[PDB]
RNA sequence: UAGCGGCGAGCGAACGGGGAGCAGCCCAGAGCCUGAAUCAGUGUGUGUGUUAGUGGAAGCGUCUGGAAAGGCGCGCGAUACAGGGUGACAGCCCCGUACACAAAAAUGCACAUGCUGUGAGCUCGAUGAGUAGGGCGGGACACGUGGUAUCCUGUCUGAAUAUGGGGGGACCAUCCUCCAAGGCUAAAUACUCCUGACUGACCGAUAGUGAACCAGUACCGUGAGGGAAAGGCGAAAAGAACCCCGGCGAGGGGAGUGAAAAAGAACCUGAAACCGUGUACGUACAAGCAGUGGGAGCACGCUUAGGCGUGUGACUGCGUACCUUUUGUAUAAUGGGUCAGCGACUUAUAUUCUGUAGCAAGGUUAACCGAAUAGGGGAGCCGAAGGGAAACCGAGUCUUAACU
C-alpha cells in the first residue's frame, strides 16, 4: 500500500512560484510592484533603516551593564526537587540531576509550584513563600 | 531533473494556430501574430454576442415599421396600439409574420387601430 | 566559411571611432549634435 | 549563517515579560539646567517601545 | 492482545499499544517520505556563470554596435553559458523525531495485524543454504512476496533468500517502514516479535 | 554570548561541557655501567595484498513476426535474477555474476629473525643573557590605545638567575599555578594531478567538460591570450551487378539487396518558419489592425429531398495590433523580421509567523559510537517566572524616606 499513503489535509501547502504567467497571480514583477530599490535583485535596505532619519536604536540612549554574576546564578522551582534523587538539595545534587548546569554557582528555590515530599535544602537561598512551602510539606532548610 | 520543453510548447503553439485558420498572411502562419489575432477575435466575439441582439432587434423594428406603414400606421402607433390591445407578441415574431403572413399582420394592425382609437 | 563569417562578424565589436557610426558607417552626426547644442 | 544581532540595539532595548521592549528615554543626557524638573522627572523611568517601532526592534534583535 | 501462530496454533501475548492501535496515516506518510528522502545520494552539480570555462572579456563594446548589451560570454542567457541557479551536491535527509518513528512503526504493525498481512511462526529456518529449499518452503506456506524477519539472523536463510526477488530476510533490529509497507506478507519469528516489542516499548 | 566597534556598518571570543584520537621524550654531563629496551639501515623466513589468470549452474515446443529473448504451454538453476551483448523485452544463447582456486618474477604492508649503527638503567650535578622586562614605532590577539592584560619585534636599553622568576586582563598586596630565553615526536586532520571498483529522484548532443567526432583542434591575435561548429543507414554493407538519359559527368529512372531505400551514405524520427505544384471558392468601381456578428451564392459529402456538415465568402453592422512605461498610447513613445531550441524569485544556514504531525509541564538531541535511515549519545537548546542598570528580591519586583 505505498501508493495509498497520503499526507494530512492542510500540511503540504503549494509554494509561490513567481514569474509564470498572468493567471497565476504573480507574473511579471512577481509580487514586487513597480520599479524602486525594493523591486531589484538584491534590493532592500538594511535593518533599522528609516530613510536617512536617525534610527530608533541610535536616537535612544544606552543603559546598563551586564552582570557577570547573573550568568552563574540559577532559579529552581518547587516542581523540581522531587527530581533530585535523594531528598537533599545542594548545588551538586542539582547539577547531577541535569537541572541547573555545570557553570552555576548560586541557586535559589523560588515558589513556582507544589513540593510534596520532605526535602532537606542545603546551602541554597530560598524565597520566603517557598520557605513556607518547603517547611509546610514536611521539609527542612539549613544554610 | 532537467525538463525540456519542446513537446508541450509545440502543443500550445499548435492549439493557437489551429484557432487561426483562414486568417490573412502571418495571422495564420506565424505564432506571434496568430496569438494576437486569436485574442482580438475572442474580444470581438464577446462584444458581438451582445451586438447581435441589438442588430436583430433593429432589423425587426425596421420590418414591422415597413409592413405597418404599408397598412397605414407607423411603428410607434402600432406598438402602442398592441400594448393597449394587450397583445404580447414580441417583435421577432411580428417581423416574421410581417414577412410570411400578410393577412395575419393585417389583422394585428386592425387590433392596434381598434384599441388605439 | 563559417569560421570566416564568425570572425568577420566580430570585426567592429571593440572599436573607438566616433565620427563613424558603429565604427564604420559614415554620417553627419557631428554636425547634428554640434548644431543641437 | 546565523543571524547577527544589531549590536547597538541590544544596548538600548531590553525584552519584557510579554514580549514588549523597554528603553531609556531620550533627552536626558545633557543640556539640563534649562529643562523643567517635571520633564526630567518624567524622563527617568524606562518606557515601552510603541506599536510603530516594534517591527524595527524585533528585526534588529532576533535573539532577544 | 493475542497473535495466532500459523503452525503451533498457540497465541502470543502482545501489547495492545504496539500491535493494536490506530493507523495514523499522516504520521506514517511523514516517516515513509522521510525514509525515502534519506536514501537520495544527492550528487549533482551544474556550472554557474562563474565556473564555466571562458573569459571575463566583454564581447563587444558597451555602446555603439547595435547589438544588445552584453558583458560576459558565460551569461545564463547565452548558449554555452552557465546555469542560472546551478545546483550543488545536497543533503536530503529529514529529521524524524524518535517518537514519530516509533509511532509510525506501531501504526504499520497494527495495520499489518489488522489486514492479515502479518504471519507469526514459531520457527522459520532452512535445512541447507539452498534457494531451492526456501523456494519450496515458501511455496508450501502460500507466500510469494514476503518479508521474513527473524530474531536471530540465520546464515543459511540469508543465503537462501539472496537470489529470490520478492523475498527479503531481516533481523528484528533492522526493519524500516518502507519494507513493512512494501512487502505483501510479513513473517515474523516469535523471537522477532518479542524483540520488536522490546524495541517499540 | 561577553566584548570590540566613525559603540556606525560590521567584527566576535574564551572559560566550561560533550566527542574523535591519545604517547611521550632527548641535549645543555660526569661517574658507575656497556651493548640492556629504542628506532634506523639492511639480508632471510612466514603471512597477506598488488601487477597476468582458471573453473563457474540451468530450456524446449508452438503462434505473431524480417528476426524472438515476446504471447501461450510445460520444465530446470540459484551462496549465481549485479550488469552487458545477442535480428523486439533472455536467470537457463554468449560474456559474465555468486562461489572456489592461481604466481616463475618484481613488489607494498605486518610479524619473526641475522648483522651494523644507536643508545638502556643507576647516583650526583647542571637546569638555555643581550634574555625576561622597560622607553619609542608598528603589528597579532574577537579587543580599532582605550582603564588594556598577553604575544611578536624595527630602534635605544636591560635584570634576577629555585633563600629566584612568569602568569592569574590596568595596578598593588595575599594566595594559587607554572619553569621561558634548546630541540624531536605517531594518531585524530586537509586535498585529488593519477589508478581501480561501485553509486546517482545528475546531463543526454543549443544539455553534460570548451571538447561524445584525430579539441585546446580549425580559426583569430605580434604576443600573452581567445577559441569553435560538428553524434545516430541497417539486425548484417547484403552499401545499389546490369540496362537507359546524360559531357567515359552531376543528377536521375528502372533492376537488385533489404522487413523497410520518401532506411541510399546530403542516410533513424522528421516539427515550424520559408518556398512550391494541383484542386474548390473568392477576387480587376473599390478604400483603413484584415477580424467579428449577420450573410447570399458556389463546390464537395451526405441525406429515405428532412432544408445538415466541410471549404470559400459577394454584400453588410461594429471594430485604430501586442508589450512596456505612464496622469494618459492607434499613437508618429520602447521592443520584437519570422520560426525552432535555450533564457529569469534558486540554494544553504539561522530567526519569526501560519498549516499540519508527534509528545506534552515537558519537548528535543548535536558531534560521535554504530548490529549502522535502528539503537545509544540529553553535552546542550527551548519552555514552565518575573522585576531591576545591578547587587538583590521573587508572584512579585522596581521607583522612593514611603507610596492613596
Amino acid at each position: 500500500r505505498l501508493n495509498t499513503l497520503s499526507p494530512a489535509e492542510g500540511s503540504k501547502k503549494a509554494g509561490k512560484r513567481l514569474g509564470r504567467g498572468i493567471g497565476s497571480g504573480l507574473g511579471k514583477t512577481g509580487g514586487r510592484g513597480h520599479k524602486g530599490q525594493k523591486s531589484r535583485s538584491g534590493g532592500g535596505v538594511r535593518r533599522g533603516f528609516e530613510g536617512g532619519q536617525m534610527p530608533l536604536y541610535r536616537r535612544l540612549p544606552k543603559f546598563g551593564f551586564t552582570s557577570r554574576k547573573a550568568a552563574i546564578t540559577a532559579e529552581i522551582r518547587l516542581s523540581d526537587l522531587a527530581k533530585v534523587e535523594g531528598g537533599v538539595v545542594d548545588l551538586n545534587t542539582l547539577k547531577a540531576a541535569n537541572i541547573i548546569g555545570i557553570q552555576i554557582e548560586f541557586a535559589k528555590v523560588i515558589l513556582a509550584g507544589e513540593v510534596t515530599t520532605p526535602v532537606t535544602v542545603r546551602g541554597l537561598r530560598v524565597t520566603k513563600g517557598a520557605r513556607a512551602a518547603i517547611e509546610a510539606a514536611g521539609g527542612k532548610i539549613e544554610e | 531533473a532537467r525538463v525540456k520543453r519542446g513537446v508541450i510548447a509545440r502543443a500550445r503553439h499548435k492549439k493557437i494556430l489551429k484557432q487561426a485558420k483562414g486568417y490573412y498572411g502571418a495571422r495564420s502562419r506565424v505564432y506571434r501574430v496568430a496569438f494576437q489575432a486569436v485574442i482580438k477575435a475572442g474580444q470581438y466575439a464577446y462584444r458581438d454576442r451582445r451586438q447581435r441582439k441589438r442588430q436583430f432587434r433593429q432589423l425587426w423594428i425596421a420590418r414591422i415599421n415597413a409592413a405597418a406603414r404599408q397598412n397605414g400606421i407607423s411603428y410607434s402607433k402600432f406598438i402602442n396600439g398592441l400594448k393597449k390591445a394587450s397583445v404580447e407578441i414580441d417583435r421577432k415574431i411580428l417581423a416574421d409574420i410581417a414577412v410570411f403572413d400578410k393577412v395575419a399582420f393585417t389583422a394585428l394592425v386592425e387590433k392596434a387601430k381598434a384599441a388605439l382609437a | 566559411m563559417d569560421i570566416n563569417w564568425r570572425h568577420n562578424q566580430s570585426t567592429f565589436y571593440h572599436f573607438t571611432s566616433d565620427h563613424r557610426i558603429s565604427g564604420w558607417k559614415e554620417t553627419n552626426a557631428m554636425y547634428v549634435a554640434l548644431n543641437s547644442q | 549563517p546565523k543571524i547577527k544581532t544589531v549590536r547597538g540595539a541590544a544596548k538600548r532595548f531590553k525584552k519584557t515579560g510579554k514580549g514588549g521592549f523597554k528603553h531609556k528615554h531620550a533627552n536626558l543626557r545633557h543640556i539640563l539646567t534649562k529643562k523643567a524638573t517635571k520633564r526630567k522627572r518624567h524622563l527617568r523611568p524606562k518606557a515601552m517601545v510603541s506599536k510603530g517601532d516594534l517591527g524595527l526592534v524585533i528585526a534588529c534583535l532576533p535573539y532577544a | 492482545m493475542e497473535l495466532v501462530l500459523k503452525d503451533a496454533q498457540s497465541a502470543l501475548t502482545v501489547s495492545e499499544t504496539t500491535f493494536g492501535r490506530d493507523f495514523n496515516e499522516a504520521l506514517v506518510h511523514q516517516v515513509v517520505v522521510a525514509y525515502a528522502a534519506g536514501a537520495r545520494q544527492g550528487t549533482r552539480a551544474q556550472k554557474t556563470r562563474a565556473e564555466v570555462t571562458g573569459s571575463g572579456k566583454k564581447p563587444w563594446r558597451q555602446k555603439g554596435t547595435g547589438r544588445a548589451r552584453s558583458g560576459s560570454i558565460k551569461s545564463p542567457i547565452w548558449r554555452s553559458g552557465g546555469v542560472t541557479f546551478a545546483a550543488r551536491p545536497q543533503d536530503h535527509s529529514q529529521k524524524v523525531n524518535k517518537k514519530m518513528y516509533r509511532g509510525a512503526l506501531k501504526s504499520i504493525l497494527s495495520e499489518l495485524v489488522r489486514q492479515d498481512r502479518l504471519i507469526v511462526v514459531e520457527k522459520f529456518s532452512v535445512e541447507a543454504p539452498k534457494t531451492k529449499l526456501l523456494a519450496q518452503k515458501l511455496k508450501d506456506m502460500a507466500l510469494e512476496d514476503v518479508l521474513i524477519i527473524t530474531g536471530e539472523l540465520d546464515e543459511n536463510l540469508f543465503l537462501a533468500a539472496r537470489n529470490l526477488h520478492k523475498v527479503d530476510v531481516r533481523d528484528a533490529t533492522g526493519i524500516d517502514p518502507v519494507s513493512l509497507i512494501a512487502f505483501d506478507k510479513v513473517v515474523m519469528t516469535a523471537d522477532a516479535v518479542k524483540q520488536v516489542e522490546e524495541m517499540l516499548a
